[PDB]
């Protein structure tokens, strides 16, 4: 089996920069009878299935744009994307395809450097649905954010609760960079129906003051 | 256009053994070799082996060579891969791909069946609308939200509107707690877009078989 | 003394034949009059990438002449089963499939 090494790991770019992924394997991949390099480059963007970007080491995939160039020959690969989009926020694979099986590098995972951002909060009382059920669950959302890091919390009549809590952040968002995280409160309906005040509280980069959404179950 | 349809989800007992389908259209099945590969949640990619449809003849690596097989079905041009003995690390995304190394066809993978390696049984999720804090807004756009609570195993496919209301959503990974699994989206429209137009979050379970669209409807005192 | 690949087209100028040890010797003649240059030659069992297997044996074939259509010899190792002799580069590459049995060795 041939051994596939991608450095970095991980790299942090921001919009516009030219970037520039390695890969190193552990015996020429270029086929001397050929002198074609068995080296392909693949995207994976979250969520998603991986797409070939690059075959023969610099050859493009129909589609693909020509900010992505594949260079290098023999053991030595590059990936250069000329200037970095938003949407180009994925993890980058290189596989050699000169002998099965086939074998992928690490991986590069290309993170995204942007602006401080604060986040836009909204609060979401547990549905009728749910309470016919016996839960309550209330649901805040901090969308559009950056950078990543974010205290939440959730005041029930001015008191913090930090038990039946679940906090979930998305990737990097493909359009503009930032995070959303969604933060959730489980309670019993009875345990909901002895309290007045729901308040979702974040704390984020960007102030040192709360980031509040609030409503009063008594209320509309 | 190349496509290569798979089953969103199997749940497998501990070293118990699936069979994975993979449906192929958009091209001519017998004339590429069909391949398998497999990614852990948050790691990379192992080849597992190739197999020729018009042919039948198979390569693996070698460490997948006892405990997957690979056959295909011309006639409704369907591969399939048996994996056997299944792992706590099998838990994983399994693509059939159509490698394409050349410039008059297209590359293509499909979306993978994951793959749930438990002793757990499955549970269909509720799933919640989340409209807004009763009353109205001084905005002219409006946050909604959906809440898909309590299913095994993932994944659940989330859209708003059957997929045509793309823009402005943000889908929250799904966070396993005492055995189950709850995930939310949310999404941001003009505020006379709805309720006079309706927005619904369409989830799919496919380890359940199940299907809901729950449409957001306006609270009430 | 290194020449660069011949990159017009070859034409097989008879049937590759299966020696007694279960190789193969494939005859090709060159359409270029760019010589010296070397014969890409492999044999797949993928034509979509190309992999190789088995292995070229005669690894450094060369075309000298610059006569047009002149004919140059090659033998590969194929692999065991069912497998293509691929010869020339690029869109106008020829190949030959190829059936090699587990007993001849």
């Amino acid at each position: 089996d041939i051994v596939m090494s991608q450095s970095p790991s991980s790299l942090a770019v921001s919009v516009g920069e030219k970037v520039t992924m390695s890969c190193k394997s552990s015996q020429s991949l270029l086929y001397s009878s050929n002198q074609k390099n068995y080296l392909a480059w693949y995207q994976q963007k979250p969520g998603q299935s991986p797409k070939l970007l690059i075959y023969w080491a610099s050859t493009r995939e129909s589609g693909v744009p020509d900010r992505f160039t594949g260079s290098g020959s023999g053991t030595d690969f590059t990936l250069t994307i000329s200037s970095v989009k938003a949407e180009d926020l994925a993890v980058y694979y290189c596989q050699q395809y000169y002998t099965y099986p086939y074998t992928f590098g690490g991986g590069t995972k290309l993170e995204i450097n942007r602006a401080d951002a604060a986040p836009t909060v909204s609060i979401f009382p547990p549905s009728s649905e749910q309470l016919t059920s016996g839960g309550a669950s209330v649901v805040c959302f901090l969308n559009n954010f950056y950078p990543k890091d974010i205290n939440v919390k959730w005041k029930i009549d001015g008191s913090e609760r930090q038990n039946g809590v679940l906090n979930s952040w998305t990737d990097q968002d493909s359009k503009d960079s930032t995070y959303s995280m969604s933060s959730t409160l489980t309670l019993t309906k009875d345990e909901y129906e002895r309290h007045n005040s729901y308040t979702c509280e974040a704390t984020h980069k960007t102030s040192t003051s709360p980031i509040v959404k609030s409503f009063n179950r008594n209320e509309c | 256009q190349v496509q290569l349809q798979q089953p969103g989800a199997e749940l497998v007992k501990p070293g118990a053994s699936v069979k994975l389908s993979c449906k192929a259209s958009g091209y001519t099945f017998t004339s590429s070799w069909m391949h398998w590969v497999k990614q852990r949640p948050g790691q990379g990619l192992e080849w597992i082996g190739m197999i020729h449809p018009n042919s039948g003849s198979t390569n693996y690596n070698e460490k997948f060579k006892n405990k997957a097989t690979l056959t295909v079905d011309k006639s409704s041009s369907t591969a399939y891969m048996q994996l056997s003995s299944l792992t706590s690390e099998d838990s994983a995304v399994y693509y059939c791909a159509r490698y394409y190394y050349d410039y008059d066809g297209m590359d293509y993978w499909g979306q993978g069946t994951s793959v749930t390696v438990s002793s757990a049984k499955t549970t269909a999720p509720s799933v919640y609308p989340l409209a807004p804090v009763c009353g109205g807004t001084t905005g002219s756009s409006v946050t909604l939200g959906c809440l898909v609570k309590g299913y095994f195993p993932e994944p659940v496919t989330l859209t708003w509107n059957s997929g045509s209301l793309s823009s402005g959503v943000h889908t929250f990974p799904a966070l396993l707690q005492s055995g189950l699994y709850t995930l939310s989206s949310s999404v941001t429209v003009t505020s006379n877009t709805w309720p006079s137009q309706t927005i619904t979050c369409n989830v799919a379970h496919p380890a359940s078989s199940t299907k809901v669209d729950k449409k957001i409807e306006p609270r009430v005192p | 003394v290194s020449y660069s690949l011949c990159t017009a087209a070859f034409t097989f100028t008879k049937i590759p034949a299966e020696t007694l040890h279960g190789t193969v010797t494939v005859e090709v003649q060159y359409a270029g009059t760019d010589g010296p240059c070397k014969v890409p030659a492999q044999m797949a069992v993928d034509m979509q990438t190309l992999t190789p297997v088995g292995r070229l044996i005669t690894a450094n074939p060369v075309i000298t002449e610059s006569t047009e259509n002149s004919k140059m010899m090659l033998e590969l190792d194929p692999p065991f089963g069912d497998s293509y002799i691929v010869i020339g580069v690029g869109e106008k590459k020829i190949t030959h499939h190829w059936h090699r049995s587990g007993s001849t060795i």
